[PDB]
């Protein structure tokens, strides 16, 4: 089998402003076989209500997916994607950068 | 609208 | 502009965990329409655009006929291709389908496609001409062989030069408050030092749509293809698309670098550059 191991963004739907509601995303893309796992972390702790696009594909066969849940950015408050594939030994942890 | 026919492989 | 009309389908087999989850989802253009979860609590075909809740009743139980029906089909290919690779019932095992439309401004066909993959890489295509196959392998060519008795290259050809553009046409028109209406990005350059002696420039596009777009850093008017670091396009999750390019300059330089954009909902391409 081609493995493909998943590429992955993090960043929220609209500029980030503190004490102001919004949308934190973890964009999968890339990969192969379509199995993977993928939380957003709230202060290094797993965020509860996580919603999910149907899975899809590019016209190179390999899939994507949109994680997404609603937040509010503050200063201290640290954001991340895990995920998690076949193709890595540990799973990745994305940490999220209001400037990227 | 989606095709109707369906084929096996 | 140009428009498109695409239909995915995914089959994933999951041994000793039931039978295989089947997942299909529609496009037009950018704009995701339909969707199906053959492990959806009560599964049928969904509206995901607002355009398309106005389709009645019967609409969507033929849909609803037509996604497990093709489900139903997924699981005994995945079955006979077993059989045909001489794999054991151990492994997961994944089928892709695509098909659907490319239509220009005046709504005629440019190009149909219907196109299969068996874990992740290509088995079967219809070709440009709507009459013939590529098929990847020596399994794919004993479906070539049953396809071709039975016409489906013939019967496709009909589905997507007649059906398909039409639908199409019927959805741009039914949703071209949203659908024809291109969203400009939103754009700005960000300065970043690095040390001392030198800074990232980023050039940014937010908020638009389709998701189509090229985003360029030039220095001294030629491209910096080599140097640039760009980002995929991504969802911001409100139908709308992201991207970013950046590229690390010396400080002092960065009046040399400009950053382009062309995307159809500018009235004209744009030269950005960095304002301090």
């Amino acid at each position: 089998m081609i493995q493909r191991t998943p590429k992955i963004q993090v960043y929220s739907r609209h500029p980030a402003e503190n004490g102001k509601s919004n949308f934190l995303n973890c964009y999968v893309s890339g990969f192969h076989p379509s199995d993977i796992e993928v939380d957003l972390l709230k202060n290094g702790e797993r965020i509860e209500k996580v919603e999910h696009s149907d899975l899809s594909f590019s016209k190179d066969w390999s899939f994507y997916l949109l994680y997404y849940t609603e937040f509010t950015p503050t200063e201290k408050d640290e954001y991340a994607c895990r995920v998690n594939h076949v193709t890595l030994s540990q799973p990745k942890i994305v940490k999220w950068d209001r400037d990227m | 609208s989606r095709r109707w026919r369906r084929w096996n492989r | 502009g140009s428009h498109s009309m695409r239909y995915f389908h995914t089959s994933v087999s999951r041994p000793g965990r039931g039978e295989p989850r089947f997942i299909t989802v529609g496009y037009v253009d950018d704009t995701l329409f339909v969707r199906f979860d053959s492990d959806a609590a009560s599964p049928r075909e969904e509206p995901r655009a607002p355009w398309i809740e106005q389709e009645g009743p019967e609409y969507w139980d033929r849909e609803t006929q037509i996604c497990k029906a093709k489900a139903q089909t997924d699981r005994e290919d995945l079955r006979t291709l077993l059989r045909y690779y001489n794999q054991s019932e151990a492994g997961s095992h994944t089928l892709q389908n695509m098909y659907g439309c490319d239509v220009g401004p005046d709504g005629r066909l440019l190009r149909g496609y219907h196109q299969d993959a068996y874990d992740g890489k290509d088995y079967i295509a219809l070709n440009e001409d709507l009459s013939s196959w590529t098929a990847a392998d020596t399994a794919a060519q004993i479906t070539q062989r049953k396809w071709e008795a039975a016409r489906v290259a013939e019967q496709l050809r009909a589905y997507l030069e007649g059906e398909c553009v039409e639908w199409l046409r019927r959805y741009l028109e039914n949703g071209k408050e949203t659908l024809q209406r291109a969203d400009p990005p939103k754009t700005h350059v960000t300065h970043h030092p690095i040390s001392d002696h030198e800074a990232t420039l980023r050039c940014w596009a937010l908020g638009f749509y389709p998701a189509e777009i090229t985003l360029t850093w030039q220095r001294d008017g030629e491209d910096q293809t080599q140097d640039t670091e760009l980002v995929e396009t991504r969802p911001a999750g409100d139908r709308t698309f992201q991207k970013w390019a950046a590229v690390v300059v010396p400080s002092g330089e960065e009046q040399r670098y400009t950053c382009h954009v062309q995307h159809e909902g500018l009235p004209k391409p744009l030269t950005l550059r960095w304002e301090p």
